[PDB]
Parts: C-alpha cells; structure tokens; sequence
RNA sequence: UUAAAUCCUUUAACGAGGAUCCAUUGGAGGGCAAGUCUGGUGCCAAUUCCAGCUCCAAUAGCGUAUAUU
RNA sequence: AGUGGAGCCUGCGGCUUAAUUUGCACCCGGCCCGGACACGGACAGGAUUGACAGAUUGAUAGCUCUUUCUCGAUUCCGUGGGUGGUGGUGCAUGGCCGUUGUUGGCUGGUUAAUUCCGAUGAACG
C-alpha cells in the first residue's frame, strides 16, 4: 500500500519545535 | 594497542573509498531494502526539490531554542551594548567579583599557575541551540576525522567537547552531509552548543594517545539556528545486464521484490549521465525493467538517489583535558 | 626532469624550431 | 558561452577560419588576481 | 523577417574660497586627532587598564628568564607557582605594564593569555625563526585572533660580527613568509629593552571585536570563600581589571575552562599599583538577573493447500 | 681596501650529476603567440563551479590597479 | 459494398501475474566451473585426488549430507582499485582459391534388371 513517497504523507511538522525567541 | 593501528588502516580504508565513491552503498543481502532505508525518500532536484525544515524533529530540538528573527536580535543587542550606559563597573577599575557556587578545583589551578579569565555574556548567550561553524583543514594534520567523532571545539573564549555534522558549504536550502572531513575545502560543522552571537573564531582539535592535542581545523561561527538541515545521501548502484531499444533490465540493485514496489516513485540516473524511471520489478531476484532517455552501454552503471535529514547528536561536554605540551612527532 | 634555463633554453628552442 | 558561440557564429559568416565548436568554447580557466 | 523596397518605410525626421577649504581641512584633522589622542590615552595610563603583554618564545634555544630580567620605573613582582606575571610602572614614560609570559605548545595558557592579551611580543633566535612547536603556536595564535604584536630577536650580539648583517638579513626572509612587514627589534642589553618598552607603548593597537564587545577580565587575585569545605563548592572572590565594557552583575560569567556562572556582588577595593599615588558599588537582586538555564526549564483453508492456489 | 671596517678585486683550502647547488610570472580551447585534451560537481547531449595536462610569451624577473603620454 | 452496433478471434496500449519475452528471448527450482602477480596464513605431524553404501532432492549424485579407505606436493585460504586473457574489435601485413578452348581413355550380401550399397589416365593450341 505505501511507498517512499506516500509514506510522507504520515509524518507530522508539528510536534518538537524549538522555543522561539522574538524580536 | 594494535587495535589502535588497525582501526586506523580501517579509517585509512574508508576515507579513500569515500573520495573515491562518495555515497555509494551496497545494498544488504540479508535485510530488506525497503526496511533498512525505511526512513529515506527521493529527490527529483537536490537544490530545487522542497523539504519541510519543521518536519520530523526529534526530542532534541525539544530541548534547544530558536530565533526568530536573528539578524534584528543582534542588531538590537549590538545597538544596546554601544548607545546604553549600563549602571555597573566600568571599563579600567580593579574590582573583585563574588560568584556564588564555584567548585574549588579552579582556585588549586591558580596556585599552579594556570590562567584564569572571565568574561561577561550578552544576553541569551547562555541557552543551547545548534551552532553551525564554518572550517577549513590545516595541512600539518591529514589524519581521517569521521562525521560523527569527538572534537575539540575553541568557539569564542568557550571550550567543549562535542560530536559535529559536517555538510558542504553552498548557498541552497538544503546541504548534503560529508561523511569524512575532506581537506581541500571549507565544509560545516554542525553541534549543539550554547548561543555565541558572531564574530567567533572556530578552531578544532583531535585528542592524541600521547594527551596532545592536535589541530584540524579554524574558522568562524557562522550561524546559529536549528533551520539548517543535513541530507544524508545513499546512492544505490544496479547493472544493466540486458539492455533494449530505450529500454534495460537492471540487476543487483534490489535483491527482494516488494523493495522494488517500494522505491519505484525515486528517479534513476546512470553513470554517463542518461536518467530514466523504473517501470515494473521482474520478479521474485530484485530484477528491474527501467525506461531510460537512451541505449546504455555494457560498461554503465545504473545509479539511484536516497536522502534522509540528519541532525547533530547530543554530546556536549564543557570539560576539556588539559593537555600536555605539544612536540612534533 | 628539470628544464633546461637561460642560454640553454634558448638553444633547445632554436634546435628545434630551426634546424629540424 | 553563449556570447561565445554567438561571435564564433558571426565569424563564419564572415568566412574567415574558425576554430572548431567543442565542450571547451566558454570554460574559465581559473581566477584572476 | 526582412522588408523589401514594396513595403512602406518611412525615414524618421531627426531633431568655497581657499581659505574657506584650508579651514575646513583643519576642523576635520583636528576632530580626528582628537578621538584618536582620546583612543591612545585609554589604554595603559593613569584613567585605564594596565597594558597586558604576552611574552612568547617561538624557539628552544630562546631564553625567557633572560628577556623578563631585561622587561625589569618600578617592577611589583607578582608571581605564582611555576610563571612570574609581574607589574611595571615607568611614571618617566608614564605608563603602567603587565607582563605574562607563556611557552608555545601548553594550549590553554597560551590561548587564554593571548585572548586578553593587549600584545604579544613573540621572541626568536638568530639562526632559524622558529621552532616546529612555535610554528604550532602561532597557527593556533592565528586562527584565534592576533592583538598587536612585535618581533624580537635575542642573540644576534653573541654571534661573531662578520655575519651579523648577513644573519639579520636571513632572519629576515626566515620571518617574511609569516610576518611581511614586521620589522625585527633586538633584545641584548638594557638600553635595547627601553627601547623595546617605548614601542611597545606607543604603537598602533589591533582590535579584536569579540572581546571588545563583551565585558572580561583576567583574574589578578583569587580568593575561595568556601561555604562548606566538605561540600567542595563555595564563593569565588576574583579581583582583576574590567576591559571590554561595563560590567553589569546582572549577566552570567562564563569562566573559560568551566562553564558559567551566576556572580553575586561587586565590590571596589584600592588600585593595588596606580601609576601615580573597600567602598562597594553594587548589588545581586534577581528582580532582572539572567538564570543559569541552558536547556529549557519547560520540561477456511485446508492444512496442504499453498498459498498460491488459496 | 678603509678614519676604522664592510663590499668589490686578488689569492691559499673545501666546494657539482636528478651537477635535488631543482626559475619564475602570466596568458591560451571567440581575433595578434599559443588546445580536435582529462577528471570531479550540479540543470534540462548541452550546460554552473573546482582541479589538472598541453602549448605560447618574456625571463631574475613578470603580472595588477590608477594617472598620463 | 461496408466497417464503426452484437458474439467470437486477433494486433497494439493498459490491467493482473513469478512470467504473461521481445523490437524461447520470459519465469520458478537443481548441476557444472570462476586467473596468474604481490604479501600473510595451513601443508609431509601430512596439503590435496578419487570412492562404495545410505539419504537429500520433482528425481540421482563423492557434482551435495553422513561413515572412514585410498592419492600424495600434482598444494589451497585471504586481501589488493596492480595488471589481466580460451576474451570482443579495427588497421598495415605474407601466402592461397575462384573471378574478370580442342581431341582421346569385383570377395559380399541385394533387385525384374550391367538394380542397390559394399572394396576399387592422357595429350594439343
């Protein structure tokens, strides 16, 4: 069912983000 | 003892296969190709091709900061340091300095008659993020240094032993990782470390047997965000033992046959330049048919491009051995 | 090896360019 | 390269002897000081 | 596509006095004379820091006690276990001296006396320019940062005169592939050390910007308050100049061999050697003072049937 | 030699095979002198960047900038 | 007159498939053999050759898995970005064919049959 480049449909880009420092 | 040589005629060994064939990797005959490069996807352009910088960050960059805007943060602590008068000790007085919990290891180094400087930070200067410095290799050291060894690092008065990246030094989004440290060029090391606002001098070393440390490298630091990404690359290489009118069957390439179900949406690319996609797996041996631009001759190899987005591993150490005096061996 | 300076430089230039 | 190609196309034109066209026509051959 | 003569072209129809400039030259030289006269004064005088020289052997055959007995105007002689850092007064010339001493190879010395050192007097022998471990050093002391510095040769007089020019001419092109333009002062005799002292003193500063832009000093006296001796950890008293900016309490220190840390008070003791000849200016509270966190405080099928015929 | 020296000159002695006692600086595959070359690295065979080989010029000298002729 | 409508067959695409070869080639399993050079190892304490029987196998087989009998230097293990040789291919290259008339000259079996097989030269232009 999955392949190399369906499978980066499941990865998330929203979970372990560094605290960000404003300006 | 011998171990030691060894180890290195094994790191001799590695270094020239790696300038001699950059990424290339043999495919396992044991395990499967599509679960040891589970974690790779394929790229149509190297430079133009996107990737998501948040995507997929591991519990490290949990644990470091960012800025949002770091060229206007530097700018406003670089204008606050020179245009504001802070109400503090200025510049000439002899002033003595009571700091709180301080082990008592230091004040025994001052009887030895080791120097002991402090500086003052700037603000934000203590937090840890990713450090990306800019290196170039000195001609008096040409032993292998390997990706991911323990280094040495002087960054702008602070010392600390660490595990760097290196990556090339371009100007696209996205930087392949060196997996030796070439010393022709100037390549990118890549560590977790605490916030150093630039202009930082980077010099690098590698701990001796003897307890000398020898020096690779020098630079400066040139930046520190996490945005910055490493693309580890593996290339896969296949034979074309028959070959059609615009039409070859590789093999060698893959040896299961859902491997080849697995990879067939990555563009191939032959040695000789002519580029081509895999239509269908043969069966049941990894056998390819593959659709190129052109014919191919015997002698070509089919190549195949895998990239996976590596980061630095979390082996900040602010102890540094003291070493013992430098002698030309 | 070495090349050949000066005068003798000169020479193997003209050997070559005009006697043969 | 292609200014290149552009004068060396000029110069047949005008029918004087032109070098041949190879992978070589415009190629820095290294940095000036 | 080109028209011939059957198409319709049509040719187009053509259609401050002198004195006012010598004033001003002046009131431009005269600004910059005075911020440079400002600039020169700061450092090593009666209102500034000492001047902190680095003393460097490039060679063995070099000796150092030698050259710091000629570099000794009163001389304090500050001295510790192995070096002998001491304190110079020349009120005659009017400045004020501290001179470190440092051997090549040792890294962290040398590093950090030349990381808050104001110059660097490198020391050579006549007959080559430096050693392989001198060499080491100044690639490290070059990849660092280099302050002003100046070249001294030691034992050109110990040699027999009919080679002297010669050997100071070879020298020279021993040190130009390094050093360009450096010109080779000497160092035998007293006389040759005052003048050695004078162009120390006056000379053109580089400016390193790291340590220009942060807040450091080296540790003239050390001192361990330990609150609990059986804890090993206790309170630090470090007495030493400010250099680079003005030093707010309320920053970390950062300790180069060890980290940083948070300081507590600022207390003003006497100059321990003017140039020419208790109170307490600040306080700790942590109502703004930066915390020590440097990570995140956030934490049906029958039994021989293949799988091909199911 | 010279005020005294150095240098030069003059002379003993040692001092040449890879005589390694090792000549450089620039330019050439678009026109004056001189290229049917090689290998890496990317874009859609052409094509960015890097390193060489071969050739030409003058030579203890040869490039560059600026001004001027 | 049709075809394009319908059923069947067939050709290119596409879909399934281990293969549905391609502008017996394809697939699934089982045999056979696969340099020297250099260096480091084992080797007469024995390197290595052959082998019955049984079995594994879709089948048998010293070409395999057991059990020891024999042959003895006829050797066999590993690492090289070093060549390579039962290799494929072009050129010059020496020999040799064919190419651009005339007159002469029977032991054997077998069949209707001097039938069948079977042994078995000259000159002229």
């Amino acid at each position: 069912k999955w392949d190399c480049e369906s499978i980066c449909s499941t990865y998330s880009n929203l979970y372990n983000h560094p605290q960000l420092i404003k300006y | 003892d011998e171990e030691a040589e060894a180890k290195m005629l094994e790191k001799y060994k590695q270094e020239r296969l790696e300038e001699m064939f950059p990424d290339e990797v043999d495919t396992p005959r044991d395990v499967a190709a599509r679960i040891r490069f589970q974690k790779y996807r394929g790229l149509k352009s190297f430079r133009t091709s996107p990737w998501d910088p948040k995507e997929n960050l591991p519990q490290d960059y949990a644990r470091i900061f960012q800025f949002q805007n770091f060229t206007n943060t530097r700018k406003s602590i670089f204008k606050e340091v020179e245009e504001k008068e802070v109400e503090g000790a200025e510049v000439g007085w002899y002033v003595t300095l009571h700091v709180s919990e301080v082990p008592v290891s230091v004040v025994e180094c001052f009887r030895q008659g080791t120097p002991l400087i402090a500086f003052s930070l700037l603000p934000h200067e203590q937090k840890m993020s990713v450090l990306n410095m800019v290196v170039r290799r000195d001609p008096g050291n040409t032993e292998p240094v390997k990706a991911k060894e323990e280094l040495i690092f002087h960054c702008g008065f602070r010392r600390f032993r660490a595990s760097p990246l290196f990556s090339q030094h371009t100007a696209a989004d996205k930087h392949k990782l060196q997996r030796f440290l070439t010393a022709d060029m100037a390549l990118v090391a890549t560590v977790y470390a605490p916030i150093t606002f630039p202009p930082a001098s980077v010099l690098l070393f590698k701990q001796k047997s003897n307890g000398m440390h020898s020096l690779i490298a020098t630079g400066h630091l040139m930046s520190v965000d996490p945005d910055r990404m490493v693309i580890k690359r593996v290339v896969l290489s296949g034979h074309p033992f028959k070959i059609f009118t615009k039409m070859a069957v590789v093999r060698y390439m893959f040896f299961n046959r859902e491997d080849v179900l697995w990879f067939k949406p990555v563009e191939l690319r032959t040695k000789w330049g002519r580029r081509g996609h895999i239509k269908e797996p043969l069966g049941t041996h990894g056998h390819m048919k593959c659709s190129f631009d052109g014919k191919l001759k015997s002698q070509d190899t089919v190549l195949m491009n895998l990239y996976k987005r590596v980061f630095p591993k979390w082996t900040y150490d602010p102890y540094v051995p003291e070493p013992v005096p430098w002698l030309k061996s | 090896k070495k090349k050949k300076t000066g005068r003798a430089k000169r020479r193997m230039q003209y050997n070559r360019r005009f006697v043969n | 390269r292609a200014w290149v190609l552009e004068k060396k196309e000029r110069h047949r034109r005008q029918g004087r002897e032109v070098r041949p066209d190879t992978q070589y026509t415009g190629r820095k051959r290294k940095p000036r000081f | 596509h080109r028209p011939g003569p059957l198409k319709q072209q049509n040719k187009a129809h053509k259609g401050l006095s002198r004195v006012d400039q010598r004033h001003r030259a002046s009131q431009l030289r005269k600004q910059k004379k005075e911020a440079v006269l400002a600039e020169k004064r700061q450092l090593g005088g009666k209102d500034g820091p000492p001047h902190q020289v680095l003393v460097v052997p490039l060679h063995s055959r070099i000796s150092l006690p030698e050259a710091m007995q000629l570099l000794q105007g009163t001389v304090h002689l500050n001295e510790l276990g192995n070096t002998q850092n001491f304190m110079l007064l020349c009120p005659r010339l009017k400045h004020r001296w501290f001179f470190t001493s440092a051997r090549p190879g040792d890294l962290h010395v040398v590093l950090d006396m030349a990381k808050v050192a104001d110059t660097i007097l490198f020391l050579l022998d006549p007959l080559e320019g430096w050693d392989s471990t001198g060499d080491y050093c100044l690639s490290c002391l070059f990849a660092q940062g280099l302050p002003t510095y100046t070249l001294a040769v030691q034992g050109i007089s110990g040699l027999p005169l009919k080679k002297q020019i010669d050997t100071r001419k070879k020298l020279s092109k021993a040190v130009e592939k390094r050093f360009p333009h450096d010109k080779l002062l000497l160092l035998d005799t007293q006389q040759e050390a005052g003048m050695l002292l004078r162009q120390l003193a006056n000379q053109k500063q580089q400016h390193l910007a790291f340590r220009d832009r942060r807040a450091y000093l080296f540790a003239h006296a050390v001192d361990f308050v330990p609150s609990e001796e059986n804890n090993l950890v206790g309170t630090l008293k470090i007495s030493g100049y400010v250099r680079g900016q003005t030093l707010n309490v309320n920053r970390l220190l950062h300790i180069v061999g060890y980290g940083d840390f948070q300081m507590k008070q600022i207390d003003a003791p006497g100059d321990p050697f003017p140039l020419n000849p208790k109170v307490l200016m600040k306080a700790d509270p942590g109502r703004q003072e930066s915390l020590q966190a440097e990570v995140i405080p956030d934490p049906k099928v029958p039994k021989g049937t293949s799988s091909y015929q199911a």
